[PDB]
């Protein structure tokens, strides 16, 4: 594919 | 048929367009039939992703608001924007909650499924508690605690900690004690008891279950240090 | 007032959710005022992200469809068409705003809005079908031509806008026109022109210009390969 232009606290229970 | 919606959900997932995945599995919920563990997992992922995005947004706006409390009128406007986020987050939580309470929890026959859905109910009520205050917080926290305790008492009888759904329950239940009940010692005691109960049979797990279990236990161990710190 | 609208957009940007950012910048612009480079950048960030999420989805869905050997393929097609209609609606929403308020109103401003028009027609081209695929691209090259004229006459090759034009116009040439030679010619021209001012760049634009040139060099490798 091509490239194009640029712009201008708790430990919770994780998912599977 | 929901079989088609399953593929639609996977499609919405790969596109990182979880809103449609949720809309698909929501209608899969309204089918009244018992969801398979695969569908259950899909529904979990779907709403977990959809709520998470608003959770992150709310914490960011809230932080910006509290960082600029001396800014007068623009602080007022930031507050209006924040509430406009909070109503969305609350609506998503109430949506999933009502779906669980009226279709999945009433129908769940398997002890495993009962635990999974009760846990999920607790988790979403906790996400509401994080947003709420006062008596609203009190009522949401109470029912969340009720759901987690119900799931905990069921899983304690029906599943060894060698099964990942029991560990997932213990991790999230401990997070609730710490983050919502403001009980850090209680949280650490709960988390540690689950972790050492798991350690006692940690080498008896199967090839996939040991990976899943280790993936959860490492979070249990890390939360324990994070909270004790 | 425009200042409060701009502030709400900024807040949506900080919250990292852009649909409300775009929907606020849209009404900021309907006042017919010349958007300063900050609000202009905010507007670009807003619509670019709002379309980009759909773009990724479309690419992913098109890949899944191609991976099909049935209701499965029919459904994939239908979701793709839903995504495309969403993306088309947003692009039309942007193009009409530019045509009604921004493009009707400095050379830099002119070039930025014209380039934006071209790029939005190009994103349509990525989803387009039928003979109108040509009409979309036609309007894109028309805007890019006006942009290239205004930039070649009033933008030093140090200007990031002038380089973004060539980079996107070349992407158009390779992805929409399958002409790697046409792309590499304009790209190399812009790259050497920027190098002729390689030490003349501003303290901030050194990084801007070099990043654009790095992307230019990489896609140049791609199209030459």
């Amino acid at each position: 594919r091509s490239s194009s232009a640029p712009n201008v606290r708790s430990a919770s229970e994780p998912s599977l | 048929d929901k079989n088609e919606l399953v593929q639609k959900a996977k499609l919405a997932e790969q596109a990182e367009r979880y809103d449609d995945m949720a809309a698909c599995m929501k209608s899969v919920t309204e089918q009244g039939a018992e969801l398979s563990n695969e569908e259950r997992n899909l529904l979990s992922v779907a709403y977990k992703n959809v709520v998470g995005a608003r959770r992150s947004s709310w914490r960011v706006v809230s932080s910006i608001e509290q960082k600029t409390e001396g800014a007068e009128k623009k602080q007022q406007m930031a507050r209006e924007y924040r509430e406009k986020i909070e109503t969305e987050l609350r609506d998503i939580c109430n949506d999933v909650l009502s779906l669980l309470e009226k279709f999945l929890i009433p129908n769940a026959s398997q002890a495993e499924s009962k635990v999974f859905y009760l846990k999920m109910k607790g988790d979403y009520y906790r996400y509401l508690a994080e947003v709420a205050a006062g008596d609203d917080k009190k009522g949401i926290v109470d029912q969340s605690q009720q759901a987690y305790q119900e799931a905990f008492e069921i899983s304690k009888k029906e599943m060894q900690p060698t099964h990942p759904i029991r560990l997932g329950l213990a991790l999230n239940f401990s997070v609730f004690y710490y983050e919502i009940l403001n009980s850090p010692e209680k949280a650490c005691s709960l988390a540690k008891t689950a972790f050492d109960e798991a350690i006692a049979e940690l080498d008896t797990l199967s090839e996939e279950s040991y990976k899943d279990s280790t993936l959860i236990m490492q979070l249990l161990r890390d939360n324990l240090t994070l909270w004790t710190s």
